[PDB]
């Protein structure tokens, strides 16, 4: 097990400039939160694509990047465990082997309204980028 | 006959054994051999899987294995699978999908081959070519090109892909599962539209339900399952028909299995949307392809996001895991099939023999924690008692190369022995 | 075009032998047999075939297939680089393979049967063909020839790739192949021209259609030809089955395509009565027209009625394979490993040679040396003409059989020793 993963804009562990770097051996968890309704009613969505590192430094997305999991209910505790075995129940199979990279970021504003917007959003503004360098 | 355990009991005996000998054993660790697919039929069975370098995904393979055999009787009170031939696909390296059917005591591939990996997203069909390979123990493999110009269907359809874990021989037509892409809302969807859960905040659930059929990948293209049929004159004049499912109860395009037992036709759908629950059911009526559908609340399969196990309410969701049923008795509704016990990884599978309404009884195939990626499961009639073989898309060895697993089990004679 | 092109004495090939290309096999009782080299832009494919206790072709549990290429090492003489090897995958059922080496890649085509007398009693669509290709960083890859779509020139009922070589000309494949057929289409105005002794039992018409048979089926006929192979990168292929002309018509028997001196020659071994050299240059392609040469000083060692430079019509069957190699178009200069021996398959000598004359010659080796067939390829290497060729030698007595591969270089001076 590894520690989870608490996914909003006021998370300390997204370095302002590296994100979030995590180095997982194989067939560890791994929680990636997405955050109940906070008390201060601050209502947080966003929309999370697994990305290529390339995109993941322009921090833009086309067609092809699979909506990895999107934080619709602000009630809900939605959350996404992971497994760093091989096989994976997602679509496109997802492949995680060792010794690679794996980025995954959002694209979305902060609200329901650019929800889809896949051009910038906070994988620049607060750079909340999870990079999980396997291995080492 | 029908007599086997048939109530609600724990620690079943299952009598499970691994068979080893079936599937081969490639020398290079670097090799995976994933998407395994099993059909059995009046005593002959059809296996395929796709062999590739450093990649577990099925387009992207540079070997597709091709295996035929028979259940034959060792003394050993238990079906064994008897490899007969084996043979590589003549153009694996183009193979998108492929389907099984053992017909007529003979092996029958049904496969679509595509220069473009990414065909359905971009394509049509007529840019691509499908294919017929045949043989049995003794005739050498004779492949035969689909007259795809030459078919008829009952939508306007811009693609297809035979995708499945199987398929059915009725006379002289073979009805193969096929993901059809069409590129305009032609669907209803009262049985999404009448869940009564929490509307998003963005759409309605009209909305909703249209857009949850879209492909991911192009948001202007719909996949929907639907059947085909081959009809043929010794292999001559072709004739092909493609019919679309029934728009009761439509789920996202997905991987299905049409298979013979207890004298009917048994249709599964795997459940890669949001309806996270069993999609089966006997076919009543061809056209429109109508199977009766259950309402199993017990048999599900884990996925990551937003549609977990057990998760019920309509929402754009892709993701799942392929997961064969085989019915074990038609009056007291009871299946078997190797689910996965988790929530949102994929591992730990169970023999899971269940009512559509409660689960009867389940045993771990391993003590220690499993990698599960799909399963499959047939059962047939043995020395007049009930016998089943399920493959597992296994990853046991973490790191090392991946290969299937095949396991053996009875339905226990009586409940509750240990 | 500065070489030795006269009649002399004791030339120095600067030969010498290859011993690291070829395995050498731990098991006294495997056979290293028939073997096939094709040279092309700098790269080569090498081919054998090993057996248990048996030098037999189809009596073969492993067929090796080997690529590789020719590189300078300082040495003032081309050196063989093997780069990759493997074994082909239907080994126990090959009946007879092919080399091609096309683009700098390796190209093997090969018949698979499970009957390995199926040219007896068998046809082609009971059998499967394959083509195996492969480079140096690539894993090999096997595709099946699709012969549903093959146009055929004439009623075949069977064939195998059978040679020494094949020949890439663009974007298709012409592969020597032996074709059966049941039915006597041909014609022997050749043949039937000799003026030689009348036999007692047959007439000239009838040795000559008669000794077209198979010596293994009195009904079947062995006929050589060609096979053009088209397609569009691995996909929809196009397959053509071309006979050779009926002019100077001889046996069925393994041949070659090379690409030699901006031309393309091909070989065909004499297993008849027409024991001496069987070449030339390719006219047209439909029909198969060599332009045969009138070669008076090559032939071939033969056990039988059929010994070496025998002329005369005859049912004969036997003989062994030397592929020749052309030197220079002008002169009208080959060179070819041939046997020195009336009747046994002995003693090798590396012959440069006319049409008319032999030029000059060199036993391999001193001790007898036995070999059953030989095959040569030339090519410029440093500005300068050279030669490698490999024998399926049997220099230790009996055990373990190998084949051996020996360069050497066309003398730049006449008479050097
Ligand atoms: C499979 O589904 C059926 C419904 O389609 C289930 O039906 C009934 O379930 C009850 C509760 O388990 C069974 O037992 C009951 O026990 C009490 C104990 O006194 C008894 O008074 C009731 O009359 C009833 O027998 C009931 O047997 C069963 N129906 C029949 C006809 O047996 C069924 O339970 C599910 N399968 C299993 C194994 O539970
Ligand atoms: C998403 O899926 C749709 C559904 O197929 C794709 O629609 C088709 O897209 C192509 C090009 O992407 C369009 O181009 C056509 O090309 C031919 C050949 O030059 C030309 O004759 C046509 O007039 C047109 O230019 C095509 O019209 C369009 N629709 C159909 C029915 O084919 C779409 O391209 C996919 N988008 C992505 C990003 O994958
Ligand atoms: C995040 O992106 C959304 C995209 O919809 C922004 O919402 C739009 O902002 C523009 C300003 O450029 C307005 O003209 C539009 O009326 C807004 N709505 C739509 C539907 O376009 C939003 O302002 C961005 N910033 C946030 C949410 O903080
Ligand atoms: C020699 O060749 C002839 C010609 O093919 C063979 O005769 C044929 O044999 C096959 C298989 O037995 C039959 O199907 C054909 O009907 C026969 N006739 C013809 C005209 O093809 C003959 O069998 C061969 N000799 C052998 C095998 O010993
Ligand atoms: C193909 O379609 C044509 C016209 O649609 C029809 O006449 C024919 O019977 C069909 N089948 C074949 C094998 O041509
Ligand atoms: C399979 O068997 C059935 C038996 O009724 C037959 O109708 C059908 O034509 C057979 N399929 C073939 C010969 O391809
Ligand atoms: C949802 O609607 C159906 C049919 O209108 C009804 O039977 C069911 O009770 C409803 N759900 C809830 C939670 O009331
Ligand atoms: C569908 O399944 C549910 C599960 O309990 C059940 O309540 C409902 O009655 C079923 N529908 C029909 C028509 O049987
Ligand atoms: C080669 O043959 C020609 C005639 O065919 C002859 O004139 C010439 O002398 C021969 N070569 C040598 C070296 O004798
Ligand atoms: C090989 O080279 C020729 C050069 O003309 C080219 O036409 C062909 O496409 C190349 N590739 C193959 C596979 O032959």
């Amino acid at each position: 097990n590894l520690e989870p993963v608490s996914w909003s804009s006021l998370n300390p562990k997204f370095l302002s400039g590296k994100g979030l770097v995590i180095y997982p051996k194989i067939g560890d968890k791994l929680d990636i939160i997405c955050p109940r309704a906070e008390a201060g009613r601050p209502y947080e969505y966003y929309k999370l694509y697994l990305v290529r590192p390339e995109q993941a430094a322009a921090c833009s997305t086309v067609l092809d990047p699979n909506v990895l999991v999107t934080c619709n209910r602000p009630e809900q505790e939605i959350r996404f465990t992971i497994k760093f075995q091989e096989f994976s129940p997602n679509y496109m199979g997802l492949e995680f082997k060792k010794h690679h990279d794996y980025y995954i970021t959002s694209t979305s504003n902060g609200s329901l309204e650019g929800l889809e917007n896949r051009e910038g959003g906070v994988c620049r503004t607060r750079t909340m980028k999870i990079i999980m360098k396997v291995g080492q | 006959g029908k007599i086997f355990c048939k109530s609600v009991s724990k620690d079943p005996d299952f009598r499970l054994k691994q068979i080893d000998y079936v599937i081969p054993v490639q020398q290079d660790r670097s090799i995976c051999m994933n998407n395994p697919l099993l059909d059995i039929s009046d005593g002959f069975f059809t296996y395929i899987h796709y062999e590739g370098i450093n990649s577990c995904k099925k387009s992207d393979s540079f070997k597709v294995l091709l295996s035929h055999g028979e259940i034959v009787d060792r003394g050993d009170y238990r079906p064994s699978l008897y490899l007969l031939s084996s043979h590589y696909h003549p153009y694996s390296m183009q193979v998108i999908n492929c389907v099984p059917v053992t017909c007529n005591q003979s092996s029958f591939v049904f496969c679509h081959i595509s220069n473009n990996t990414k065909t359905l997203d971009n394509s049509d069909y007529s840019s691509d070519e499908y294919y017929i390979t045949y043989f049995n123990g003794i005739d050498r493999p004779k492949t035969k090109k689909i007259p795809i110009n030459n078919m008829t269907a009952d939508n306007r359809y811009i693609h297809f892909t035979f995708s499945g874990g199987g398929g059915v021989c009725l006379g002289e037509e073979f009805i193969i599962p096929v993901t059809t892409v069409i590129n305009t809302d032609v669907f209803t969807h009262d049985y999404c539209e009448s869940f009564n859960c929490s509307v998003q905040t963005g759409k309605s659930l009209k909305e909703i339900c249209s857009e949850s059929l879209r492909s991911p990948t192009n948001s202007s293209r719909y996949n929907l399952n639907g059947i085909m049929i081959i009809s043929q004159n010794n292999m001559t004049d072709f004739k092909i028909q493609l019919n679309g499912i029934t728009y009761n109860k439509l789920s996202f395009g997905s991987p299905g299995r049409l298979s013979k037992t207890l004298g009917q036709v048994l249709y599964y759908q795997s459940s890669m949307s949001w309806d996270t629950y069993l999609k089966a059911g006997f076919v009543e009526k061809w056209k429109p392809f109508t199977p009766n559908w259950m309402n199993n609340t017990v048999i599900s399969r884990p996925n990551q996001g937003n549609c977990p196990r057990y998760h019920k309410c309509p929402e754009i969701c892709y993701g799942g895991t392929y997961n064969d049923i085989a019915p074990l008795d038609l009056g007291k509704d009871m299946y078997v099939s190797v689910i996965l016990d988790s929530d949102q990884l994929a591992e730990n599978p169970e023999i899971t023999v269940f009512n559509s309404t409660t689960i009867l009884y389940k045993e771990r195939v391993s003590k220690d924690e499993l990698n599960t990626r799909s399963t499959t499961t047939s059962c047939f009639l043995f020395l007049d008692e009930p016998w089943c073989i399920s493959v597992l898309e296994t990853n046991r060895f973490n790191g090392k190369s991946i290969r299937p697993e095949i396991y053996s089990y009875k339905i226990p004679k009586y409940c509750g022995t240990k």
